[PDB]
């Protein structure tokens, strides 16, 4: 069948710019968008320690 | 006789697509942003009025010495 993406337009009225208005201008994204999604550092590395410890395989 | 798929035990995890947490916006933000900036001008003119006090002290020093 179907599934239509990026087909909206904006609303376009006066309540919504400011919405839109306040994201290029004063970064309401690209600080909530990365600067939390990357940090988040915070969980355990998995590195295998290679010349002790070794990976999984199979019979 | 010794094969795979379970009599039970399903999820299934969705195919979805959502994390829209608002967030503050739409007359909220410029709001505290100009009470913020109004703050710190506010906190000037009770600093850099009163250093120009201290200012002339400075000069009144030279001034009553220098015959």
């Amino acid at each position: 069948t179907y599934k239509y993406v990026n087909l909206r337009e904006p609303s376009m009225d006066m309540k919504s710019v400011t919405d839109r208005a306040a994201q290029t201008l004063l970064w309401t994204e690209l600080i909530r968008g990365l600067g939390m999604t990357l940090s988040y550092l915070f969980r355990e590395p998995a590195t295998i320690n290679y010349p002790f410890e070794k990976g999984p395989l199979s019979p | 006789k010794q094969d795979m798929p379970p009599v039970g035990g399903y999820g299934p995890i969705d195919y979805k697509r959502n994390l829209p947490r608002r967030g503050l916006s739409g007359y909220s933000m410029f709001a505290v942003g100009i009470g913020a900036l109004l703050f710190g001008y506010w906190s000037m003119m009770k600093w850099n009025r009163e250093r120009r006090r201290l200012q002339i002290e400075d000069f009144e020093a030279r001034i009553a010495l220098m015959p």
